[PDB]
RNA sequence: UAGUGGCCUACCAUGGUUUCAACGGGUAACGGGGAAUAAGGGUUCGAUUCCGGAGAGGGAGCCUGAGAAACGGCUACCACAUCCAAGGAAGGCAGCAGGCGCGCAAAUUACCCAAUCCUAAUUCAGGGAGGUAGUGACAAUAAAUAACGAUACAGGGCCCAUUCGGGUCUUGUAAUUGGAAUGAGUACAAUGUAAAUACCUUAACGAGGAACAAUUGGAGGGCAAGUCUGGUGCCAGCAGCCGCGGUAAUUCCAGCUCCAAUAGCGUAUAUUAAAGUUGUUGCAGUUAAAAAGCUCGUAGUUGAACUUUGGGCCCGGUUGGCCGGUCGGAU
């Protein structure tokens, strides 16, 4: 329609932001940025809707223009900045550091982390190819170009990133036995060990994933994200740890809390 | 078929009525009250069945 | 360009409108429970229908099925909570065999009458709409209100309004004034 | 068999056969030919305003005997001349000629009602007031 | 005027906008309504502040009387409240004052007249002097 | 051309689609998410809150720019229309409001950026996007229009059963009399809100039946409710259909009484179910409508049987077990 769209209607928003239907008509349209639109969480959502610090979209700007909040160690003044998976939101006041990571329902958790952990983030490597003057580089899932990587690093490997420097500290090869975070689909937010990979040339590779309670499931390779070795998560995981209980089993765990 | 009939008697019997007026009687209740009134008449007191219940019986 | 606000019809009119057997049996219920309209009866028939439909659709499915186990127990507990379904019957089969009067017996209007308080269903409707009776803390002026079995003890006259306490009304405060000024000079 | 194809791969014949046989139904044929729009005085609208041209005393059909009181109307939208019944006792008195009438249907999907030959419409309002209201004597028939 | 009472629930410390924000539950039996300028001072006592730092809004009464839930927040200082609060809330407290705008139609109308005028419109008004007689 | 491509040009070939419906015509056709009705299967609708497309009176052209074949940009032609000192100039509400017209058919030339979000050099400005009120019986939710006494006045329940009836247990009816209860309304003041308005809360004030007064349709059948009174006399009129009305009208116009639904109820048209009266599930074809005059026949539909079957093992599973032993779960 003549050129790019600047609005987003509240119903056409991502469901996983959990915006109320009545209060509004539009919803905050993510600016262009590191993450894809439907996979992001605008800061205005994070501040106002999720943490309950701001009450309006004016107050979100009041907070952003003080230059408190910083995403991956750099200050941002954009209400609709597209923060996404593995990003570190650091507030100076409070001294709360959070990492955006999916709970099991497939929604961004309020996952508070220690100040040590906030030094780094993981990065799924998307493409690895040779740049100008023969200099090799990798491309992470948040679109960071990193030049001069370890030649062991191939596509689909995760890569630990220093943030301050923005350099590869360490990496994890994609193989059988590695822990995984599923970052899309029905099984968004589940955690589990890789079992084997199905090939399918000129198609979509699939990844069988066991979990701690011995429930297998398959996803597309595009939705998988390596996060460690077996029982050795590089980041801190949220409460649950990507388990997926039945609606029955969930309802039983409410009746423990119901006692009070 | 015959469309040219006389129109003269139009409104004969409405004009020929003796205009008797409505009796200013006491007003019956509305809402739940009237549904109570119906229930008492129909079930509770029990109307004089001649085999079967009437409603609006003659003299 | 807002979101649509949803809404729903809460009742269903009967198919054949002058069935005499029905019309009698309806007025039996409007008398016993003191209901304004046939619409109040139709409301409860419609709520029963959705329940029975829900239970039939589960009984088609096998025992030891997730959706049956989950929603079956949820339907049962939801009925047991409001005291429509008794504590003995919790099979699912028993929720099907469940009459219209089994809902009517748990609404406020009747539950006021049955706990003393009024003396008639016709009085109870008044008390409720006149803002006298109150559930635990707050006033309820809706006779339709289904009492939830953990609230039946807590029904009493309000902290506001006469009977419970407070000022002695509007008519008394005029009727006290007229006798007082007549006696005095 | 039952005179219709039963085969698993016989969906085409079944669908096409049924299409051809639906033309035998009354409502379907009217709905697809577009009779309501093409013919039909009102042009597939529930009501129509028109101008009274005449007053007709239509003799009823047998075995009844009566002169049913009717008005020849010219509809504003089309120019289609139409006869309408003027219901209730002495309501032809209210109409007069060159008075704008709202017509409606009679109740029978464009068939003539009762014993009145060739009359498929009725008056509902005259000069912007209800014939019911005039005959119960609630409103007054305006000056014009 | 019996009991009065006041109670703050779900209290969040907010360093970013530099305030404590909370739900103001108000068990007021045998009253009608506590005013906004009344809740503020009672809360200014408990939180140890001046009334100009306190804010209060959105007080829906319960059905059948008794409670009146609302939302209140108390800034650290007055200067902090003056910058962060919206102007409309400050006017209710009487800290800011209503700047007298025209109606929107007039401001708009005016803007459209000024769209016609290129430049400052000094030399245009000079030609108006010799418009009546060239 | 951004780029693929008959996208276009030159040269060469003679191809490409089609009864599995091409091509053509119609559509009172923008598509979809969906809506209505719903035993199951279906039938009908979808201009309209989200998504996609197209358009900005009709056509074509094009500048600017990352992005437009843009119309609150330009250029031309066509149609329509405005101002003029007649030389010229300026136009595009299928944005908001409003007017005319058209018609069965639809609201204010209001208040505001406070919320929702968008734009900009941008915490500030702007936004008829959007929100707020007005109009609004489109549709939907809840839900007043009375309640309780005691003599009263007909009895019915059982016990005095003397034939007096003890008013026995209570239920109706009286234009008989009682003190209570109340928001509809009006209104302090708060609350609410950008500012109000309205809810919610609340001082003060506000039911005696003549008033704060419920209606809309019916009363032969289908169909729930009168062979009750007065009128008219095949007339007026009713009557979806069957039928009523020509001097006792159960049907018309009325009064009384009664029925039904009720803050709603009726009418018209369309549509779904009823319709196994479109039939896949699931109709019918001797005589009710309907087997081709007869056979051949291409597509279509359909098409006999037959190919590792049985036996012997072994290993984990899932429910009931069997002692669920504390009526609940355990191995
Ligand atoms: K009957
Ligand atoms: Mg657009
Ligand atoms: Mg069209
Ligand atoms: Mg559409
Ligand atoms: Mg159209
Ligand atoms: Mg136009
Ligand atoms: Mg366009
Ligand atoms: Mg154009
Ligand atoms: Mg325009
Ligand atoms: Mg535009
Ligand atoms: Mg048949």
């Amino acid at each position: 329609a003549r050129g790019p769209k600047k609005h987003l209607k509240r119903l056409a928003a991502p469901h996983h932001w959990l915006l109320d239907k009545l209060s509004g008509c539009y919803a905050p349209r993510p600016s262009a940025g590191p993450h894809k639109l439907r996979e992001s969480l605008p800061l205005i959502v994070f501040l106002r809707n999720r943490l309950k610090y701001a009450l309006n979209g004016r107050e979100v700007k009041a907070i952003l223009m003080q230059r408190h909040v910083k995403v991956d160690g750099k200050v941002r003044t954009d209400t609709t900045y597209p923060a996404g998976f593995m990003d570190v939101i650091t507030l100076d006041a409070t001294n709360e550091n959070f990492r955006l990571v999916y709970d099991v329902k497939g929604r961004f958790a309020v996952h508070r982390i220690t100040d040590e952990e906030a030094s780094y983030k993981l990065g799924k490597v998307k493409k690895v190819q040779l740049g100008k003057k023969g200099v090799p580089y990798v491309v992470t899932h948040d679109g960071r170009t990193i030049r001069y990587p370890d030649p062991n690093i191939k596509v689909n490997d995760t890569v630990k990133i220093d943030l301050a420097s923005g350099k590869i500290t360490d990496f994890i090869k994609f193989d059988a036995g590695k822990l995984v975070y599923v970052t899309g689909g029905r099984n968004l937010g589940r955690i589990g060990t890789i079992v084997h990979k199905e090939r399918h040339d000129g198609g979509f590779d699939l990844v069988h994933i066991k979990d701690s309670l011995d429930n297998t499931f398959v996803t597309r390779l595009n939705n998988v994200f390596v996060i460690g070795e077996q029982g050795k998560p590089y980041i801190s995981l949220p409460k649950g740890k990507g388990i997926k209980l039945s609606i029955a089993e969930e309802r039983d765990r409410r009746r423990a809390q119901q006692g009070l | 078929a015959k469309v040219h009939g006389s129109l003269a008697r139009a409104g004969k019997v409405k004009s020929q009525t003796p205009k008797v007026e409505k009796t200013e009687k006491p007003k019956k209740p509305k809402g739940r009250a009237y549904k109570r009134l119906l229930y008492t008449r129909r079930f509770v007191n029990v109307t004089l069945v001649n085999g079967k219940r009437r409603m609006n019986p003659g003299p | 360009p807002r979101a649509p606000r949803t809404y729903s019809k809460t009742y269903s009119t009967p198919k054949r409108p002058y069935e005499s057997s029905r019309l009698d049996a309806e007025l039996k219920l409007a008398g016993e429970f003191g209901l304004k309209n046939k619409k109040e009866i139709y409301r409860i028939s419609f709520q029963l229908s959705k329940i029975r439909r829900a239970a039939r659709d589960l009984l088609t499915r096998d025992e030891k099925d997730p959706k049956r186990l989950f929603e079956g127990n949820a339907l049962i507990r939801r009925l047991v909570r409001v005291g429509v379904l008794s504590e003995d019957k919790k099979k699912l089969d028993y929720v099907l065999a469940l009459k219209v009067e089994d809902f009517l017996e748990r609404r406020l209007q009747t539950q006021v009458y049955k706990l003393g308080l009024a003396k008639s269903v016709h009085h109870a409707r008044v008390l409720i709409t006149q803002r006298h009776i109150a559930v635990g803390k707050q006033i309820v002026n809706i006779p339709s209100f289904m009492v939830r079995l953990d609230s039946e003890k807590h029904i009493d006259f309000a902290p506001t309004s006469p009977f419970g306490g407070a000022r002695p009304g509007r008519v008394a405060r005029r009727n006290a004034a007229r006798k007082a000024e007549a006696s005095g000079e | 068999g039952k005179g219709k194809p039963r085969g698993l791969n016989s969906a085409r014949k079944l669908r096409v056969h049924r299409r051809n046989n639906r033309w035998a139904e009354n409502n379907y044929k009217k709905r697809l030919l577009g009779t309501a729009f093409k013919s039909s005085p009102f042009g597939g609208s529930s009501h129509a305003k028109g101008i009274v041209l005449e007053k007709l005393g239509i003799e009823s059909k047998q075995p009844n005997s009566a002169i049913r009181k009717c008005v020849r109307v010219q509809l504003i939208k089309n120019g289609k001349k139409v006869t309408a019944f003027v219901p209730n006792d002495g309501c032809l008195n209210f109409v007069d000629e060159n008075d704008e009438v709202l017509l409606a249907g009679f109740g029978r999907k464009g068939k003539a009602k009762g014993d009145i030959p060739g009359v498929r419409f009725k008056v509902v309002k005259v000069s912007g007031v209800s014939l019911l209201a005039l005959w119960k004597e609630k409103k007054e028939k305006p000056r014009s | 005027s019996d009991a009065v009472t006041i109670r703050t629930r779900k209290v969040i410390s907010n360093p970013l906008l530099a305030r404590k924000q909370f739900v103001v539950d108000v068990l007021h039996p045998n009253r009608a309504n506590v005013s906004k300028d009344e809740l503020r001072e009672k809360l200014a006592e408990v939180y140890k502040a001046e009334k100009d730092a306190v804010s209060v809004f959105g007080f829906r009464t319960q059905f059948g009387g008794g409670k009146s839930v609302g939302f209140g927040l108390v800034y650290n200082s007055v200067a902090e409240a003056k910058k962060f609060e919206p102007t409309y809330r400050l006017v209710r407290y009487g800290l800011a004052e209503k700047v007298e705008k025209a109606s929107r139609q007039q401001r708009k109308q005016k803007k459209n007249r000024d769209k016609k005028i290129f430049g400052t419109g000094k030399r245009l008004a000079k030609k108006v002097a010799r418009r009546n007689a060239d």
